[PDB]
């Protein structure tokens, strides 16, 4: 039972790990998002502005 | 549209100018018209007397 039970705690891994794939990717897109949100945004006030 | 902003100037800027040219021929002509009454003025006034 115990190997088997640890087929669950490496197949629950997976949506940890399948979950931080998502975050990961989500939480850097806010990074990608507020360098262009901010720079251009600085910008806009100096090109279009 | 900020290129074309300034760009856009540049069409007024030689509208502005060019009509400066138009303004000046009525401007001239205050100047002008007023310029000849002064000879003709003084050879009317000598014809009179």
């Amino acid at each position: 039972q115990a190997k088997e039970n640890e087929k669950k705690l490496k197949s629950m891994e997976a949506e940890m790990i399948q979950l931080q794939e998502e975050l990961a990717a989500a939480e850097r897109a806010k990074r990608q998002a507020q360098q262009e949100r901010d720079e251009l945004a600085d910008e806009i006030a100096n090109s279009s502005g | 549209k900020g290129a074309l902003a300034l760009e856009e100037k540049r069409r007024l800027e030689a509208r502005i100018a060019q009509l400066e040219e138009e303004l000046e021929e009525e401007q001239g002509n205050t100047e002008l018209i007023n310029d000849r009454l002064k000879k003709a003025n003084l050879q009317i006034d000598q014809i009179n007397t």
